[PDB]
């Protein structure tokens, strides 16, 4: 099946995940995200997430 | 043969600078360089370690001075030291032995410089108390294994194999270069003096540690009356009063004796 | 078939008296061992520890721990940390990195 | 058969490539 | 004759009297070789970390667990090689490893705080020392003792069973000596919580005392 995603993409999302909440979708490719302990990014966006937030 | 699981050798005088700087710079990943030779392809050995001073790029290839080093260098060759720069150190204060992105470009620098230059990482701060946290590393399916060598070593750490082999890194098993004669000159540091073995402590600190021990064995016998009072042949819980007796009177017994021995050859020497 | 016996008896009476001999030896040597690992568990509670709330006993060797630092970790239980003493009130002290009940 | 715990992700066909890896 | 018959048993008796002082020793040996095994891998169990704590919340996928951490959020995380992912369920309460996250064990019965509020000793409080309330000790048992002891009753008039009982009134009266009381007879798990131990301090505290 997907297996050579499955050796692309899991290796992409390195585990851990963390969890957080966005605030802004700026860039197509960089949004701006919030966390836990307040804090705030601007961070890159990797295409195979949905478009939707 | 390309190399393999291999072997490293550090002499001790390299490795009291590694603790030395280490412990000087807690603030900081403080760095230096090492000279030795690449002996062979089965282990390379380093003696002799010189740190230098910061830069506030941290740890870089730019941390190091070129000015400083070819004249340390110079030097150090003028004074019997010919031996080439075999690789680099850094502290890691807080956090294993591993490759942080800076040290991994920094070290790929370092086998781009001659052939296989490696790395050591130090964290001072847990290197305490007698416990040690050093290990080496170098850049590229690590080439053929011959030996059970690093069969024998604790596979890569998961604060550092977080960071491990997916990063094409891998570890060298440290040893140490010491000698008889470095031995012995190590040892005599805390060796005892003849005085100092002679001493006869304090009698009323004697009795005073004599009454601190006593005191407690009242109470273990109050407890040993419990222990043997519980013989239904219960669950197991040594605990109390079984061990904590014999411990405790090891040290009393021990304490007495020779206090009263070296008073006893004492009274023989001085008359 | 009586001889085969007797050269048993005096391959046996030495045999024993090495392994005795070695036995000794054996003796001695796993009590310097043994005090030379009880020194460092004696080093491992030296002194330069945190401070937290012992929570639960996990098993007889490991428990939950709450951190002064806010955190709470699964933690080891020193052997020697003798355990009536501990109760879900009861402050207790860690050791620094590994975090361990000490 | 496992129950997906809304997790998105699109298909293979719009991700990837060496761009999202080298941009990451 | 007296020399092959004879140490056989002249110097046998020793041989045997030497086996069995061997063997009390090699016993004596092997107690210190097994403590020595001991301590040994407990220095070396003494160099890996807390992990800290975390809770299961959803096994989204094998291999993937949703956990969420007591200081902090939520994340995804892996498990050991026991891999036992069915086995947990959520709000289980669970033990990661320290860094990539993922999952060490699965760890005993959950509850730590919310257990001290568990009523341990039981009060010497009895129904006996309390005069003149037995009406209102009726009137709490309707709420206490009957649907722990008869749903069948509440059934077999089909209504849903109380959910509280409030007690008030004056200061000074008894509510609290009925509770003590109540906790000495319903011989169910009792547990106690004073008012001002909610909310407290830092986010949760309320959250978390409740949940
Ligand atoms: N019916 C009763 N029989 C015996 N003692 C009683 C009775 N009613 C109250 N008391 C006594 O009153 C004392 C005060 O506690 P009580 O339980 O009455 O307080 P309370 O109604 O809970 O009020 P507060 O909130 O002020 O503590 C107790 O020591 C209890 O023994
Ligand atoms: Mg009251
Ligand atoms: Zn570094």
């Amino acid at each position: 099946k997907q297996e050579e995603e499955r050796s692309k993409v899991d290796d992409l999302r390195g585990t851990p995940m963390s969890v957080g909440t966005l605030e802004e979708i700026i860039d197509d490719n960089h949004a701006i995200v919030s966390t836990s302990v307040g804090s705030e990014h601007y961070v890159s966006i990797l295409s195979f997430v949905d478009k939707d937030l | 043969a390309v190399d393999t699981a291999e072997q490293v050798y550090i002499s001790s005088l390299a490795l009291l600078k590694m603790l030395k700087h280490g412990r000087a710079g807690v603030p900081m990943e403080v760095m230096g360089l090492m000279l030795g030779e690449f002996v062979d392809d089965y282990t390379v050995r380093v003696i002799d370690v010189f740190a230098m001073p910061q830069s506030g790029t941290g740890v870089s290839v730019e941390a190091v001075d070129p000015v400083f080093q070819a004249k340390m260098l110079d030097m150090l060759k003028q004074t019997g030291r010919p031996e080439m720069v075999v690789g680099w150190y850094h502290s890691h204060p807080g956090f294993g032995c591993w490759l942080s992105g800076v040290d991994i470009n920094t070290q790929q620098s370092f086998e781009a410089l001659s052939e296989r230059a490696v790395a050591v990482v130090v964290d001072p701060i847990q290197s305490v108390k007698g416990k040690v946290v050093i290990d080496a590393f170098r850049l590229i399916h690590e080439p053929r294994q011959t030996t059970s060598n690093l069969g024998h070593l604790n596979k890569p750490s998961i604060q550092a194999l977080i960071h491990g082999l997916n990063r094409h890194y891998y570890s060298i098993t440290i040893n140490y270069r010491k000698n008889e004669l470095e031995q012995k000159m190590l040892l005599n540091l805390h060796k005892k003096s003849w005085m100092e073995g002679l001493t006869l402590q304090d009698y009323s600190e004697h009795c005073k540690h004599n009454e601190s021990v006593v005191k407690e064995m009242l109470e273990l016998a109050k407890n040993y009356n419990k222990a043997v009072e519980e013989e239904d042949k219960m669950t197991p819980e040594k605990q109390d009063p079984k061990r904590h007796l014999e411990e405790h009177v090891d040290v009393l017994m021990t304490s007495n004796i020779v206090q009263c021995l070296a008073a006893m050859l004492d009274t023989v020497v001085f008359k | 078939d009586l001889y085969s016996r007797y050269k048993k008896l005096q391959q046996e009476l030495e045999f024993l008296e090495v392994q005795e001999e070695y036995i000794k030896d054996e003796q001695k040597n796993l009590k310097k061992e043994f005090l030379h690992a009880q020194e460092e568990v004696k080093r491992i509670q030296s002194i330069p520890l945190v401070i937290g709330q012992f929570l639960e006993a996990v098993d007889q060797n490991t428990a939950i721990v709450g951190s002064t630092t806010g955190s709470n970790y699964y933690v080891r239980i020193l052997s020697t940390i003798d355990r009536e003493l501990l109760k879900p009130n009861a402050s207790v002290a860690l050791h620094k990195h590994s975090n361990a009940l000490v | 058969g496992i129950k997906e715990s809304d997790t998105g992700l699109a298909p293979p066909a719009l991700w990837d490539l060496a761009a999202d890896k080298q941009t990451l | 004759r007296q020399y092959y018959l004879s140490k056989i048993e002249e110097l046998q008796l020793i041989v045997n009297d030497k086996s069995q002082n061997l063997r009390r020793l090699q016993a004596q040996r092997n107690e210190l070789n097994a403590k020595v095994r001991l301590l040994r891998e407990e220095l070396q169990l003494l160099q890996e970390q807390g992990s800290y704590v975390g809770e299961v919340v959803r096994a989204m996928d094998k291999k993937k667990v949703l956990v969420k951490v007591h200081p902090e959020g939520k994340f995804v995380v892996d498990v050991d090689k026991n891999i036992d992912i069915n086995d947990v369920t959520p709000n289980c309460r669970v033990a990661l490893r320290n860094d990539s996250y993922t999952l060490h064990k699965i760890l005993p019965n959950k509850v730590p705080l919310v257990s001290l509020m568990m009523v341990e000793k039981v009060p010497d409080s009895t129904y006996e020392m309390i005069g003149g309330l037995d009406k209102q000790i009726k009137e709490i048992k309707e709420v206490i003792e009957l649907p722990v002891k008869h749903p069948e009753l509440f059934e077999a008039l089909g209504i849903a069973q109380p959910k509280g009982v409030l007690l008030y009134g004056p200061p000074g009266t008894g509510k609290t000596l009925l509770a003590r009381a109540v906790a000495h007879h319903t011989d169910c798990t009792f547990i106690r919580v004073s008012g001002s131990e909610l909310v407290q301090k830092f986010i949760g505290e309320g959250a978390r005392m409740v949940r």
